[PDB]
């Protein structure tokens, strides 16, 4: 069983010439030559089934992926697993090789405003793709979107993507594999449910001016810290802005804190465009109804040059179908992910 | 070691028999029949409480959005080659 620094990486006779790649949010990734296809592919090794919210985080990943066809959205390309479901004790997802992350990018470069223009459109264009299929992406991040050097952007890992309801109660999931919430909307922090999309706008805001100035927004250490640093920026909410806050008990809060000015944002990022702040301005407003939405900022003056609606595809497989209410026995995750899997195996 | 008490009862207070089921929904995967107090003698009894022990509830109070909760528990901790686009 072919292995790549002490951990078992069995990717069958197609795929060889393992080079570790990094340590990812489900396990070890790899590249590998794919022999049929004659390029390197990247391997995501998923392994132990014996924890029920890592079940789940598999299938949402899988499930939502698999039914996806989009520019800006990466695609799996095989899934490898044992024949039978008792053998079944990890899963390889295999797909296209990116060369570097957002995180990396901005890590090392600073970018030109022509080059955030295209990422953001991308960025928006492959999302009011994943909101018109009914899905929340829930872990928009730097991180979570993967370029090569063309500019060709894919949002990635959807383990964290939810259907759409606002009627759904918060679970602590969300937190269980993402500790860190500068990309985290308000509303998600202190609400307990009514998640709607705007939330995955609210992180793309977060994006952007990360992408302005390279230092993240609302770099809060802790949970009161992250909602401290937000109003640190926004200003303390209006009277209609508490009022998106159903939890009570954090209305209060919130009213117990001193009062914080607005810092115009044309003060925060002195020379960037003022085309990108005012769509920024949006997409950060505290109030997840006054938020803009995906397909409104497309059509936003910054992004002119690459609007194109006849270019931006909805989704035709939309997740009506499954409210997909999983959070049920373990047991039951593992064979419909054995399910899933299943139409790539040599049948 | 006593003022660990005094911010136990703190936290009692502050906790309605209705906040108490969305306190004990927070803690899933971790027996029904408890009743407020009964909680955090159930969680030290079970080593994720102690008076240098706040981890668990300091999760606890995130998840089921309580800052009024966490905020006693940290105030009482602290005093103790890019090609270009078209
Ligand atoms: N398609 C890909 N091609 C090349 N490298 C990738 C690809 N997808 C992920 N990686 C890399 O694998 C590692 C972790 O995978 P992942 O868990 O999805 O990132 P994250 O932890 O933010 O969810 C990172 O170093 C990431 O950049």
């Amino acid at each position: 069983p072919e292995m790549v620094r002490g951990q078992v990486f069995d990717v069958g006779p197609r795929y060889t010439n393992l080079s570790y790649i990094g340590e990812g949010a489900y396990g070890m990734v790899c590249s590998a030559y794919d022999n049929v296809n004659k390029v390197r592919v990247a391997i995501k090794k998923i392994s132990p089934f014996e924890h029920q919210t890592y079940c789940q985080r598999t299938l949402r990943e899988i499930k939502i992926l698999l039914r996806f066809r989009h520019e800006n959205i990466i695609g799996i390309n095989d899934i490898i697993r044992a024949p039978t479901i008792e053998q079944m004790k990890d899963v390889y997802i295999v797909q296209d090789l990116m060369e570097t992350d957002l995180y990396k990018l901005l890590k090392t470069q600073h970018l030109s405003n022509d080059h955030i223009c295209y990422f953001l459109y991308q960025i928006l264009r492959g999302l009011k793709y994943i909101h018109s299929a009914n899905v929340l992406h829930r872990d928009l991040k730097p991180s979570n979107l993967l370029l090569n050097t063309t500019c060709d952007l894919k949002i990635c890992d959807f383990g964290l993507a939810r259907v759409a309801d606002p009627d759904h109660d918060h679970t602590g999931f969300l937190e269980e594999y993402v500790a860190t919430r500068w990309y985290r909307a308000p509303e998600i922090m202190l609400n307990s449910k009514g998640y709607t999309k705007s939330i995955d706008i609210w992180s793309v805001g977060c994006i952007l001016a990360e992408m302005l100035s390279n230092r993240p927004i609302f770099p809060g250490k802790h949970y009161l810290d992250q909602l401290n640093h937000i109003l640190g920026i926004l200003g303390s909410p209006s009277q209609e802005d508490l009022n998106c806050i159903i939890n009570l008990k954090a209305r209060n809060y919130l009213l117990s804190l001193p009062h914080k000015n607005k810092v115009p944002w044309n003060r925060l990022f002195p020379n960037a465009d003022s085309k990108a702040l005012d769509l920024l301005d949006k997409m950060l407003t505290f109030n997840p109804h006054k938020r803009i939405e995906v397909e409104q900022a497309l059509a936003h003056p910054y992004l002119e040059q690459y609007y194109d609606p006849s270019d931006e595809p909805i989704a035709e497989a939309p997740f009506k179908f499954d409210m997909e209410l999983d959070d049920l026995p373990k047991e039951k995750l593992k064979e419909l992910i054995f399910e899933e899997t299943a139409r790539f195996q040599p049948g | 070691m006593a003022e660990y008490g005094t911010l136990l009862q703190d936290l009692t207070n502050n906790i309605t028999l209705e906040d108490l089921e969305q306190l004990k929904s927070a803690c899933k995967e971790d027996e029904e029949i408890t009743t407020g107090s009964a909680w955090f003698s159930f969680l030290e009894s079970h080593n994720k409480l102690d008076k240098d022990n706040l981890s668990y509830i300091e999760h606890i109070f995130e998840i089921s959005r309580r800052p009024d909760l966490l905020t006693m528990v940290v105030d009482y901790r602290t005093r103790v080659k890019l090609a270009p686009p078209p």
